[PDB]
């Protein structure tokens, strides 16, 4: 039903996108 | 929260420790830091220089680390120097600096874009492939033609080169040629031929041949198909000798012969033993080369390849001394590896200390363990092969009820040539004068290799006696190979 | 002191790894903490900066 | 592409050039054609044919005669006409069980006859099929060593009496092939 | 039972190659080892932490508690037979398994409830909903991931794999660290070889740079170095101890083996359920003299002090740190030990009976399997095992508890039982590569 | 690699030159063979098969396709059987033992049709000096 590299793709895609909300947050408040 | 090194005085000494630790270990470990082969000189003597060429055209890390330290020592030595305050040894400016987007976008680009990709094509690198070794494309393209492949026709060695055509791999190396190209480009090859202008790629598709005339083999006994398996054998002796199968074959694998004279002038030699039958000069006088510092290199290239000769072959028990039903029992070989220009010894001249085997809870527990201290064989004779192959003996067990092939052939490489040497040269057939009563002879002398082959299937649950048929061919020589039966008297 | 004597009288009979076999045992298993432990010391070194830089 | 004969009612591929199984495929159609054609009855039965299996027995007998005469060469004519013939006008829907033991029955004589009179390959070919199509008797290992020792495959004979001993290992004769083929082998290699 | 169609991660019908194998191993590392050092977004029990290999204030804060608590609860549910598990089925074991995921996912939920609900993050709706969301899809992530490694694509499993790896990157973190810490004298550094090599070079006088750096009373040493690698070395040494009994089969003739016994037989069970009673009743003790002052029976137990209890059973059952404290009171050392190795011992008796590895289910094994001793009859192998088995389990505990507590007084960088958690799990690893075969 | 495509083409050209009628049911039993023997020898090389691929040494993909042919033989066979009802009313249990015979037939005589070629390549291989009579004069 899942395959691993699905796995991989998922986790490092929710990563990145925790990071990258830390990231605009942190841009937003420098910048506004 | 921490406080970054804002005038360089700690992360140096930091650098310095870290690159200590891996030059030390790794300049320590570089400050520390059986079986005669006598083709390793003749053959690059006989190979051509377009093969020379083609195969040879197909630590500074301690230094810098030592001078980085240096730099690393000087610059330190060079510098001027209640509650707790913590510290992280990391500059300020690697984290204040104008380089401070820098880091997180070079982090999360190895994250996002190096890791998932790289890690995606060595997925689909390493499950394209097959266990044994070769693509899963021409894997299934063997299966294929195994599957709808009429008995009626028989096979020969065209057929093969034909199914060796469509090799996937072969496409990935030459996407422009077709399997045509293929076949004609390995008939030339085994004929003797030259291509021209795509000597590169025959070459190259040569030396890729052998895992995919494995794979082949593999496929044919998964198969349980013995004239496949057969001819499998016998186009790999072809390919790796360069001359098409023939019945006087060989004899015509030898390095400096012509075929116009000798197939034309002698009809009746068709193995090397019966050419040894021949005095010196006359052997040279037959095969047409009369060159004597010539001929001494084939005379000895020709009395250096290895013809087996079976000892005692019976089914083995581990623990026991007799097959009962159901169980699992494996077969045991006793060949003498001889040449063709020795005579026969008796089996009865055998002291019987080499055939006993010793009765040990340690050496019964394992019996592979004395096979697998054998010495390796040496480099094979084949000045028409692009590479460097050692010689290999392919054994394979199949029934005498219906005559098909009932395991996978077991590979085996560790054996002795011992009996081979130019120390034992007084042992020749031509002298006729009963050599076993000789002042040179010591039967203690003659090593007899073994060879042990599991069943990998138990034994029947009737009681009787059940015929079995080993086959132990070559794969690099055209030599005497062996093709016994034996049969395992279940008794309980 | 009984349980002391049975418990040597076992080891006795125990299969101490010779000197060529606790190579190999050695070099495996040190090699795989080293690595282990190296993945876990620099995972957990790099990720302080860029939790400084983000955070 | 292919056409179509009308007269005669036959199917051909007039392509220039055809694969293998794409003309036995047409082959063996225009068989089944032809005997539909002889054959009435719309709801045919595998029962085997009467008149055809009588002039082939009466073409088998005429061809035995001549052994009785002495005639080899006549008398193989007539087998293997016998054996064409019921190879061919035979429907496929005959009885297996039944058109496999005649054919098996008239091959032996054929191969006896031609290993006598001295036809060795063909005689050769003959038990190699007979051997692979599901027939395995000693009877026939001793001929195809015989054949192999006279047309000098000493190894594939060698081969071959072993597996024939491997099965009824109290014959007098596989022995004695099989030493005369080690003999052989050994004068071969030495 | 019930029926559900969640998502799972489907097992091979092919046997892993080993390199792949590792490279999943690998890489399934890496991103959990990342997982444990982002922080979440909304923001503004050191024993469990240090224990269950867990961090707060991550993505890593459930970490693996609701895998370890759901294996737990069903590995006990099995044991007290309420499941009626049958083998001959091959869907009850997958009724099994997927009962431990359809808790451990409630489990999961639960958890982060009460710890959004109840944690020090603030009761002020979105900001609670994206925190919620963000440590359930951890959860699953390393839940999924466990069970991934587990399924084959790993070399075992992942619970015990993700402990040695906090095990070892504490042990490296605790010699080379980079942090400083300046307090008066100067800058030094946190870590063993990183402040003994500096040392070495800024305070160009050698003689006196040695033995300053070598002792270090306050912050660990190179010493502290040399102990840990020594008792590493030796538990390797004592990781190759076995009992292989020669073994033959009598239903399929011509089967000869070996059974190996190892001398840690228990592997590693007792000295970890030492330490969590020990760690218990410690806070039991401490929570207990917290709430009721001074009292006959409170003061018998134990007398709190500076925490470290004193002139009580709590005080005696104190793990030795060094050897001054050896020398201080040698009763309570002699006490403290004999109490350890004795605890040790009983715990590995009493598993060796619980978990179906007694002498009687080993001979009922070799019954069922046919096999027998090499030169002895078939009603005599449970006589055997009685004399092997039994006082090998005994003293691979006490051996255990002896390197503890020797770890425990040494001084080592870890505590002793997570170095030997470290080693045998590694130790397992490399056993089954090599049972297999593979680079 | 396959007559199931030649019925169709014969199907085809009678749909528009008006054909005989017996070509259509001589092709129809020459499909249903093929199937028979087609189905014969996937259920005899189902066991092997299975072998080489838990073995490991021929893939993935080839497994699954294999197991999709495995139905995609019994649904041509079941399509090969309406098709023989539509053309012929009330014969299906005839057909599938005639089909059944013919499938042995048609192998023995290729079998032995086969040696024809056969007796050359032996010749070729061993170097026979092979005189008229096929006799040999060494």
């Amino acid at each position: 039903r899942v395959d691993p590299l699905v796995v991989l793709f998922l986790a490092v895609g929710f990563i990145f996108s925790v990071v990258a909300l830390h990231v605009i947050s942190k841009v937003a408040g420098k910048l506004f | 929260n921490y406080e970054y090194d804002e005038a360089s005085e700690t992360w140096p000494s930091f650098i310095l420790t870290g690159l200590l630790m891996v030059v030390g270990p790794m300049t320590l470990l570089q400050i520390y830091q059986f079986n005669e082969e006598v083709f390793k000189n003749l053959n690059e003597e006989y190979t051509s220089d377009e093969i020379k060429q083609f195969r040879r055209k197909f630590n500074i890390i301690i230094i810098v680390g030592w001078i980085l330290v240096a730099i690393l020592l000087q610059r330190i030595n060079s510098n001027d120097a209640q509650s707790t305050s913590h510290g992280i040894a990391l500059p300020r400016f690697l984290v204040d600096g104008s380089a401070s987007p820098l880091l997180v976008v070079c982090y999360v680009a190895l994250l996002g874009l190096i890791l998932p990709y790289f890690v995606s094509r060595w997925w689909a690198r390493t499950q394209s492939y097959t266990k044994k070794g070769i693509h899963n494309v021409t894997a299934s393209n063997f299966v294929s033609n195994l599957v709808n492949y009429k008995p009626s026709e028989i096979v020969t060695t065209d057929l093969i080169l034909h199914w060796l055509s469509f090799a996937h791999e072969f496409k990935q190396f030459f996407p422009d040629l077709q399997p045509t190209d293929f076949e004609k480009l390995l008939q030339d090859h085994i004929n003797r031929r030259d291509s021209g202008k795509l000597n590169n790629a025959k070459f190259r598709i040569v030396a890729k041949c052998h895992s995919l005339l494995h794979g082949l083999l593999d496929i044919a006994c998964g198969f349980r198909n013995l004239d496949i398996a057969l001819g499998a054998i016998n186009t790999f002796k072809c390919i790796v000798q360069a001359v098409p199968l023939t019945p006087n074959c060989q004899i015509l694998q030898l390095p400096n012969v012509d075929k116009e004279h000798f197939i034309t002038k002698t009809g009746d030699i068709h193995t090397l033993g019966k050419l040894f039958t021949l005095e010196d000069a006359k052997i040279g006088e037959v095969l047409g080369i009369k060159d004597q510092a010539k001929l001494n290199e084939t005379l000895r290239v020709a009395s250096h390849i290895p013809n087996l000769k079976i000892i005692k072959a019976d089914f083995l028990v581990p623990g026991e001394n007799q097959v009962t039903p159901s169980s699992t029992p494996y077969i045991s070989l006793k060949v003498l590896v001889r040449s063709a220009k020795q005579p026969l010894i008796p089996t009865s001249l055998i002291p019987e200390e080499n055939l006993t085997e010793p009765q040990d809870f340690e050496s019964q527990r394992d019996p592979f363990a004395m096979m697998s201290k054998q010495p390796l064989v040496p480099y094979s004779f084949a000045p028409f092969f692009p590479t460097k192959r050692r010689g290999s003996w392919c054994c394979l067990v199949s029934s005498q009820k219906d005559g098909k092939i009932l395991q996978t052939p077991i590979i085996i490489e560790k054996l002795s040539y011992k009996n081979l040497n130019d120390d034992k040269d007084f042992f020749d057939k031509r002298i006729k004068m009963d050599l076993t009563k000789h002042e040179k002879f010591d039967i203690n002398d003659w090593e007899i290799g073994t060879i042990k082959i599991p069943l990998g299937q138990p034994a029947p649950e009737t009681v009787g006696d059940f015929f079995f048929r080993v086959i132990v061919k070559s794969t690099d020589y055209f030599t005497t190979d062996l093709d016994i039966t034996m049969n395992m008297k279940v008794r309980d | 002191v009984e349980f002391v004597r049975e418990g040597t009288q076992f080891l006795a009979k125990c299969k101490k790894p010779d000197l060529k076999e606790y190579t190999k045992i050695v070099k495996a298993v040190g090699i795989g903490f080293i690595a282990v432990g190296i993945i876990g010391y620099a995972i957990k070194l790099i990720h302080i900066p860029i939790r400084y830089v983000i955070v | 592409t292919l056409e179509y004969n009308a007269n005669s009612k036959l199917i051909t591929a007039s392509d220039a050039v055809v694969a293998l199984s794409t003309e036995t495929n047409i082959d063996q159609i225009n068989v089944l054609t032809t005997s539909l054609i002889g054959e009435t009855n719309p709801n045919f039965t595998p029962q085997p044919n009467e008149a055809l299996s009588k002039m082939i027995k009466g073409l088998f007998e005429s061809g035995m005669k001549n052994l009785q005469q002495k005639k080899l060469n006549e008398a193989l004519k007539n087998v293997s006409l016998a054996i064409e013939m019921a190879q061919r006008k035979r429907a496929p829907w005959e009885a297996f069980a039944i058109q496999l033991p005649e054919l098996h029955f008239m091959l032996r004589s054929k191969i006896d006859l031609c290993l006598i009179l001295g036809k060795h390959l063909e005689a050769l070919q003959d038990l190699d099929f007979l051997l692979g199509t599901g027939l395995i008797q000693p009877d026939v290992f001793v001929r195809k060593a015989d054949c192999l020792l006279k047309l000098r495959q000493w190894e594939e004979a060698r081969a071959t009496c072993e597996r024939g001993l491997a099965l009824a290992p109290e014959d007098m004769k596989l022995r004695a092939l099989l030493i005369e083929t080690a003999r052989n082998l050994a004068e071969y290699n030495g | 039972p019930f029926e559900s169609f969640l998502p799972e991660v489907i097992a091979p019908e092919r046997k892993v190659p080993y390199n792949q194998k590792l490279i999943w191993t690998g890489v399934s590392l890496l991103i959990f080892l990342i997982l444990g050092q982002i922080p979440l977004y909304g923001i503004v029990l050191y024993w469990l932490r240090a224990m269950l290999a867990s961090n707060r204030g991550t993505l890593l804060e459930l970490g693996v508690s609701p895998i370890i608590t759901s294996s737990l609860i069903f590995q006990f549910l099995q044991g007290t037979q309420l499941l009626q598990i049958r083998p001959e089925s091959k869907q009850d074991r997958e009724l099994f398994q997927i009962a431990q995921k359809v808790c451990a996912i409630i489990l999961i939920l639960g958890q982060a409830l009460v710890v959004v609900m109840t944690g020090n993050y603030g009761a002020p709706l979105p900001i609670c909903l994206l925190l919620i969301f963000q440590l359930m899809f951890a959860s699953l992530i390393v839940m999924l991931l466990d069970e991934l490694l587990s399924k084959g694509y790993g070399l075992g499993s992942g619970i015990s794999l993700f402990i040695a790896t906090n095990i070892a990157e504490q042990i490296f973190w605790r010699a080379f660290a980079p942090t400083t810490v300046n307090s008066g004298r100067g800058k030094e550094f946190e870590g063993a070889v990183i402040a003994f090599f500096h040392l070495l070079a800024v305070r160009k006088d050698k003689k006196r740079a040695l033995v300053e750096a070598f002792y270090r009373t306050n912050l660990p040493n190179m010493f502290q170095v040399l102990m840990t690698v020594a008792i590493f070395l030796f538990v390797l040494y004592l990781q190759g101890f076995r009992y292989e009994l020669p073994i033959r089969s009598t239903k399929v003739r011509g089967q000869i083996g070996i059974y190996p016994i190892k001398l840690f037989y228990t592997s590693n069970t007792p000295i970890i359920l030492q330490s969590a009673l020990t760690s218990n009743i410690f806070l039991i003790s401490q929570i207990l003299f917290q709430k009721y002052p001074t009292n006959p029976l409170i003061r018998l137990i134990g007398v709190w002090g500076i925490q470290m209890a004193l002139s009580g059973l709590a005080y005696y059952i104190q793990p030795l740190m060094s050897l001054s404290e050896a020398l201080l009171d040698p009763i309570k050392t002699i006490v403290y030990i004999t109490f350890v190795l004795g605890s040790c011992a009983v715990f590995s008796k009493t598993w060796i009976e619980i978990s179906g590895t007694s002498p009687r289910d080993i001979a009922k094994q070799f019954k069922d399997q046919g096999m027998v001793i090499n030169g002895k009859r078939e009603t005599s192998i449970y006589r055997e095992l009685k004399k092997i088995i039994p006082t090998a389990a005994a003293f691979g505990g006490a051996t255990i508890g002896a390197l503890s507590v020797g770890s425990d007084l040494l001084g080592t960088l870890g505590s002793g039982a997570s170095i030997l958690l470290a080693t045998t799990t590694i130790y397992g690893y490399y056993e089954a590569a090599a049972k297999e075969g593979g680079f | 690699n396959d007559a199931h495509d030649l019925y169709f083409q014969i199907k085809e050209m009678s749909e528009n030159e008006k054909i005989h009628e017996k070509v259509l049911k001589a092709a129809l039993l020459n499909r249903g063979a093929e199937s028979v023997r087609r189905s014969l020898k996937l259920k005899e090389l189902a066991p092997q098969i299975n072998l080489l691929y838990k073995n490991g040494s021929i893939g993935e993909d080839y497994w699954k396709r294999f197991e999709t042919e495995v139905k995609l033989i019994e649904l041509e066979f079941k399509d090969t059987l309406q098709e023989a009802e539509r053309l012929q009313p009330g014969w299906v249990q005839l057909f599938v033992m005639v089909c059944k015979e013919i499938c042995f037939n048609q192998a023995l005589s290729r079998r032995y049709q086969s040696i024809l070629k056969r007796k050359e390549v032996c010749i070729k291989e061993w170097e026979l000096k092979i005189n008229n009579d096929g006799r040999l004069v060494n």
